């Protein structure tokens, strides 16, 4: 599959490649060093930016993160095997517009309710 | 510090041109020179003030402020007092005196005077 | 027993570098996190203290606005080529000799020079800045109109905003607001009258470090503004004189029509009523009295008259028909032009303004003063005040006046009763 | 003026005692003092009214009492019998003097 | 709540609201360049710090982090009642000066036993 | 021990000390803020790499990580007792030269059947 | 050494004339140069 | 000079660089061979 595997074409065919993708995320002031330090400091705000996210989600693992969350429309009006078979990732995601950042439905309200829920037991139990 | 203009005697109406002067580092640190008068037998009397950035200033009375111009050279890191319309009331030591950067409410304090230059006004 | 908690709504008073958001002199291209709109949040209950006198973001919008006023001139036109004997006759029409671009020969020319950028020699003049500091002239690209920016904390601070309205600058504020940016405020250079910036939502208010200080700044912000109508009515003409490989002076030519005065034009009833305001104030912050407001001492130019930079040409106003009035159809107050201008206090720098060609009308809003107490024993009943301090720090401290900058600190302890499986 | 009387005017002490000096003022400003000696600049011994000037020893002190403030110097040395003012802001108060009894 | 939800005043009444605040942790030299590179690398690396010490308590959650460390001193002599009703967060952290560095009693210490007897346990069971 | 507590010879001997290490883990263009920019930049970029690469080994703890991946060499043939005993740590990292980057077997992809396991069991179960 | 990792079935459209790539190797070149030459010789004392 | 460098000023040349703009030599040190970069 190589650094992308891209267009494994069953959405999950390339889902034990989902790491190799993850893992690839003196000078003073000349022009190529300022570039350089720009560069650095760009990847490190980005690999941040989603491991917070994923972190409130309670999500951590990396090939898949199972959630709390039912779909309360369509979004895509397809069966699970019409999406995971005859079908590029990308095009998965070029299905949906309207539920992009609206698909994130709370998934941290869940999460903070399951911690807080967990937090009541461990004291009453 | 606060290196002074010499002492010396003027006639009645004549004008007298004092000054002070200090290093860099100590006119780069100060907000206010302030001038001060002490005539013999007396206390001290306040003149004015000059800010040494903006060159604003302020009086003690119109007598002063009517006659007195007060200047600062911000290149030179010196301070003026003209006084102009001499009378014999006007006998006395008159000092310089700075006032370092502070906030409000700490009231006025000064921390360096120059030595004083003796101005007498006499026929 | 011992639980953390992270994201707790906790913070304390911190400094940290600001970043803002929004050809100019202030850049503005750089400056482009783009403003998307105010949170406001609202904080109940919530209570801080805050000291515009000891405000850290306006030493931080001071050292930002003069590191890029001289940022931007860093590649322009030196003028060091006419620090020569000006021959001057008559606003002066001068000539002087300067070596033109094969460097051999030598060209009379001539420019003209307003009064107040000339001193005599002892007709024969130099430029007033030739044994002070380094003359630069700025490059006709760059604007010099203000445009608002607003100061934004990083993502580990943010800004607390006073909402209390009448606050005085300092103390306890009971109505506090959480922001990410302030709102925006143009950096405009002026002096003893405060112009656009943002007006009080309901009073005018004084306030002031300490009110029997008289060594500090009274700033007053009207609740109204006063609109100010500023013209250069003389008809101009550019002209251009080469002073090397590629570089050139940029000079006033022929007037084209009369020589006449630059003034200003200020309605004579806004300012009146402007005045009861302010009085009425002053009378509440001393003690009763009567009112006498009065020109300024300091005699030169640039300590007692007003200042404005108008489409890039610099003013200055004799605004003594605003302040010679006691207290228990437009006001024309006559301005002169100058070009070399030492904006900011600083030594050994200069700049030259480049003329403007054409006619120049500006129309300006006055929202506030700064104004200083006359010292002594009082006499009477009566305290005298005249515009004053010109210290630049106030234009901004005025603005900044709400906010404080503050750290979060998220992570902390708090009990239960809680042990871990 | 009815700033910044000072008293009593002078003080006859012995060495090693202790002087108290007062200023009262009209208003509450903080008070300054100063230390002066004939043919001599003054110096400054407190500001803000309990602080020391750098230089200035652990003799001299001072605080509030309302509109009334106090400088207290106290295991006086031979080099303290001199002229003191108060100074509030702008005013000076017309000054007592230390002398030896 | 919004940004911050200061003072809901029983403590607790915004901690629902805790990942709202967790989630907010070309250009030359110009002076508005340098300023907003040294401010990016600031947001990091004080996300980081805070992560790498709850990274050592044994904490990843985000709401509420139970730990094994008991009271050793009153601290602050007030039942659980007291503190989690008519109370800032803000005004909790106030009381106590005390037990701020020294609060963290060797969390980390707990935190070690424990990782060493999950090992030893798996080794030997 | 202090900060490195190196060479307390039975490998283990500092084992209780490994979260010490891990936590050691204006200015324009002047000289010295320049210099300091850099460092910054590479301390927070060396950490996340660390991170990242426990993160996909399935590792979020810090004193021990058990794995699933067995010896399928001698690798340096010794019990034990024969390392964990009269040895510094960096002794037993120079005995291998040649399982360095080639000690990895595979982690990962262990961690990923195990991912991919859990989810197939959390769907049909 | 590249890495060629080439796609399957994967389709993209390009487009040359709108290529920020040219644009900022343009801009890196031009200022390189500049940078170079900024410690060396004028030649102002030759214009005559 | 070559030719192309310099222009009659109206024997008398001058530098066609003097009045557009300004002139710098390049330092003999620095090679112009183009070296790749990707
Ligand atoms: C860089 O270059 C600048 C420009 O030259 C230079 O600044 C100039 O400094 C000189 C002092 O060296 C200033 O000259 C003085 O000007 C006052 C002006 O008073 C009138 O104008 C003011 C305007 O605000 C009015 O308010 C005021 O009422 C007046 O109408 C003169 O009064 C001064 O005169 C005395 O000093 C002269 C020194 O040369 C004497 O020649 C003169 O006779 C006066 O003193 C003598 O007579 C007195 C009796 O009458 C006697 O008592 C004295 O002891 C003495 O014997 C003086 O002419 C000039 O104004 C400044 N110019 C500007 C534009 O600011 C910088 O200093 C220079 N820089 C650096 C960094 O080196
Ligand atoms: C307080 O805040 C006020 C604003 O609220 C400030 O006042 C404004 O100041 C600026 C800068 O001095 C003024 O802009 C200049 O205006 C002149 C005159 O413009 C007139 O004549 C022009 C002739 O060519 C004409 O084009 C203008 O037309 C405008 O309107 C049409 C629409 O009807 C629009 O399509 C045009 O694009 C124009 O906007 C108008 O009739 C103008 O000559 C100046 O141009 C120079 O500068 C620009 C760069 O800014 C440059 O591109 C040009 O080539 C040229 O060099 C410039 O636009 C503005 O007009 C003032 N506003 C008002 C209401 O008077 C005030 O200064 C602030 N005070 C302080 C102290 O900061
Ligand atoms: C410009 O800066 C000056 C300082 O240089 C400020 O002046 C201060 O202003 C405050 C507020 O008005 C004054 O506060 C008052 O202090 C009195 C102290 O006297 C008692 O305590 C001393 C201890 O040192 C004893 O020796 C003395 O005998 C007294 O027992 C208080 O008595 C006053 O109390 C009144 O207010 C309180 C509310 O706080 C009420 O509860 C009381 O019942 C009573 O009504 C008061 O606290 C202070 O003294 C002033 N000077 C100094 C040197 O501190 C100016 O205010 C400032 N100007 C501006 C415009 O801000
Ligand atoms: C405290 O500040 C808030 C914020 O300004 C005031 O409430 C309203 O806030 C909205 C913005 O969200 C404004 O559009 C309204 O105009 C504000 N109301 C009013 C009457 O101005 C709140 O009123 C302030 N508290 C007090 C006591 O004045
Ligand atoms: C200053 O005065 C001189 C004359 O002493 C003016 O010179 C004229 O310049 C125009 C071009 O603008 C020529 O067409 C005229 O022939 C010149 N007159 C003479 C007598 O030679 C000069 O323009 C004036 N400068 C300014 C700015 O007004
Ligand atoms: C502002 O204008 C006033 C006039 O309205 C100027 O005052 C005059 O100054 C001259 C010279 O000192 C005196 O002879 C006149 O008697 C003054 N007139 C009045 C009515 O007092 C004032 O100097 C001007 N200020 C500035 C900075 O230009
Ligand atoms: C100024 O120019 C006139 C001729 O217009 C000449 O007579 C005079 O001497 C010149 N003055 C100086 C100082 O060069
Ligand atoms: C310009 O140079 C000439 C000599 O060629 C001289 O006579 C004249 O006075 C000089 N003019 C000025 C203003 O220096
Ligand atoms: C502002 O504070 C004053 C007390 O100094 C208070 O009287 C006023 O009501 C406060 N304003 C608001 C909006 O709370
Ligand atoms: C001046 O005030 C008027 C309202 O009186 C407002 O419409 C105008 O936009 C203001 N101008 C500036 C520059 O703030
Ligand atoms: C000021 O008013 C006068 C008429 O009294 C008018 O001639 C002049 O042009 C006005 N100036 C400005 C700047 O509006
Ligand atoms: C004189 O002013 C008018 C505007 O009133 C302008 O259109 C004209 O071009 C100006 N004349 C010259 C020669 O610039
Ligand atoms: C001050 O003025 C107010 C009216 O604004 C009056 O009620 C009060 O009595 C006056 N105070 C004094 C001391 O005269
Ligand atoms: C100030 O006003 C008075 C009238 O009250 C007038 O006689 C005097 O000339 C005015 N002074 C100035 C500078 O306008
Ligand atoms: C002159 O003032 C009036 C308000 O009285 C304003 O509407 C007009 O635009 C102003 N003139 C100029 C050139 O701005
Ligand atoms: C103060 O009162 C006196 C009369 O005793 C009067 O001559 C003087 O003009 C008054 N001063 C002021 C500023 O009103």
């Amino acid at each position: 599959l190589g650094f992308l595997g891209a267009a494994g074409s069953t959405m999950g065919a390339a889902s034990m490649a989902l790491t190799v993708q993850a893992r690839q995320l003196m000078l003073k002031l000349t022009v190529w060093g300022i570039k350089q330090l720009q560069a650095r400091v760009l990847a490190v705000e980005r690999y941040l930016k989603d491991q917070q996210l994923l972190g409130i989600w309670g999500c951590s693992g990396k090939l898949i993160c199972c959630t709390a969350v039912p779909w309360n429309a369509s979004w895509s009006n397809k069966s699970v095997d019409e999406i995971w078979g005859n079908m590029t990732w990308m095009q998965w995601e070029r299905e949906i517009d309207n539920y992009t950042s609206l698909i994130y439905t709370l998934i941290e309200e869940s999460q903070n309710q399951q911690e807080k829920n967990e937090q009541e037991l461990l004291e009453l139990d | 510090q606060l290196v002074q203009s010499g002492s010396g005697v003027k006639k009645p109406g004549a004008s007298v041109r004092v000054s002070c002067w200090t290093s860099e580092d100590i006119f780069e640190r100060t907000e206010l020179i302030h001038w001060v008068r002490q005539a013999p037998g007396q206390g001290l009397e306040w003149i004015g003030w000059v800010k040494t950035v903006t060159g604003a200033v302020n009086f003690g009375s119109p007598d002063f402020r009517q006659r007195v111009s007060l200047t600062r050279d911000r290149d030179l890191f010196t301070a003026h007092m003209d006084i102009r319309g001499l009378t014999q009331g006007d006998t006395a030591t008159y000092f310089c005196a700075r006032q370092k950067f502070y906030t409000g409410g700490q009231g006025w304090y000064f921390d360096l005077w120059g030595r004083g230059t003796l101005i007498v006004v006499s026929s | 027993w011992v639980t953390v908690y992270y994201g707790v709504p906790v913070w304390k008073e911190a400094t940290t570098t600001l970043f803002c958001a929004s050809r100019n002199v202030w850049a503005t291209h750089a400056c482009v996190p783009t403003d998307p709109n105010p949170q406001e949040v609202v904080l109940e209950n919530v209570t801080e203290n805050f000291n515009m006198w000891r405000n850290n973001m306006v030493e931080q919008m001071h050292e930002d606005i003069i590191s890029l006023w001289d940022q931007s001139l860093k590649p322009c036109v030196k003028l060091t080529p006419l620090c020569v004997t000006l021959n001057c006759s008559d606003i002066k029409n001068c000539s002087f000799n300067i070596t033109t671009n094969i460097r051999d020969k030598v060209q009379k020319v001539y420019a003209t020079f307003y009064k107040l950028d000339i001193v005599p020699i002892d007709t024969n003049y130099r430029l007033i800045s030739c044994n002070t500091s380094v003359l630069t002239q700025a490059c006709p690209k760059i604007s010099f109109e203000p445009i608002p920016i607003h100061y934004c904390a990083p993502a580990g601070f943010a800004i607390l905003k006073c909402n209390n309205k009448t606050f005085n600058g300092k103390g306890p504020c009971t109505n506090v607001s959480t922001v990410q940016c302030t709102h925006g405020i143009r950096p405009v250079v002026s002096t003893q009258l405060l112009l656009n910036g943002s007006l009080a939502e309901e009073e005018v208010v004084i306030r002031s470090e300490n009110f029997t200080d008289n060594a500090k700044t009274i700033i007053v912000q009207l609740n109204e503004s006063v609109e100010i109508n500023c013209t250069r009515p003389n008809n101009n003409t550019r002209r251009s004189i080469s002073i090397g490989p590629g570089r050139w002076f940029y000079t006033t030519g022929e007037i084209i029509g009369n020589i006449r005065q630059a003034h200003c034009n200020i309605s004579r009833a806004k300012w009146n009523n402007t005045l009861q305001q302010i009085v009425n104030k002053l009378r509440e912050k001393f003690e009763n009295k009567t009112i006498v407001f009065n020109q300024p001492s300091g005699g030169d130019p640039e300590i007692v008259m007003h200042s404005f930079n108008c489409g890039g040409e610099f003013f200055y106003c004799n605004t003594t028909q605003l302040f010679n009035s006691t207290w228990n159809n437009t006001i024309t107050l006559p301005c002169r032009i100058k070009q070399i201008i030492n904006m900011w206090q600083e030594v050994g720098k200069a700049m030259y303004a480049p003329p403007i060609k054409g006619q120049i009308r500006c129309s300006s809003n006055i929202t506030g003063l700064l104004l200083t107490r006359d010292g002594g024993k009082t006499t009477n009943n009566t305290e005298i005040f005249r515009p004053g301090g010109g210290d630049m720090r106030d234009n901004w401290r005025s603005e900044l006046y709400k906010y404080k900058v503050v750290k979060i600190e998220p992570l902390g302890i708090a009990p239960t009763k809680c042990k871990r499986r | 003026e009815i700033v910044l009387t000072q008293s009593p005017g002078t003080l006859s002490l012995s060495p090693g005692e202790t002087a108290s000096l007062s200023c009262t003022a009209a208003s509450y400003g903080h008070m300054t003092w100063y230390q002066k000696k004939p043919g001599q600049p003054p110096k400054l011994l407190i500001f803000a009214t309990s602080k020391r000037a750098s230089g200035i020893p652990d003799r001299f002190s001072g605080s509030q009492f309302g509109k009334q403030y106090t400088l207290t110097i106290t295991r006086m040395e031979p080099e303290d019998f001199a002229r003191y003012y108060c100074q509030q802001l702008e005013f000076f108060g017309q000054g007592t003097r230390l002398e030896i009894r």
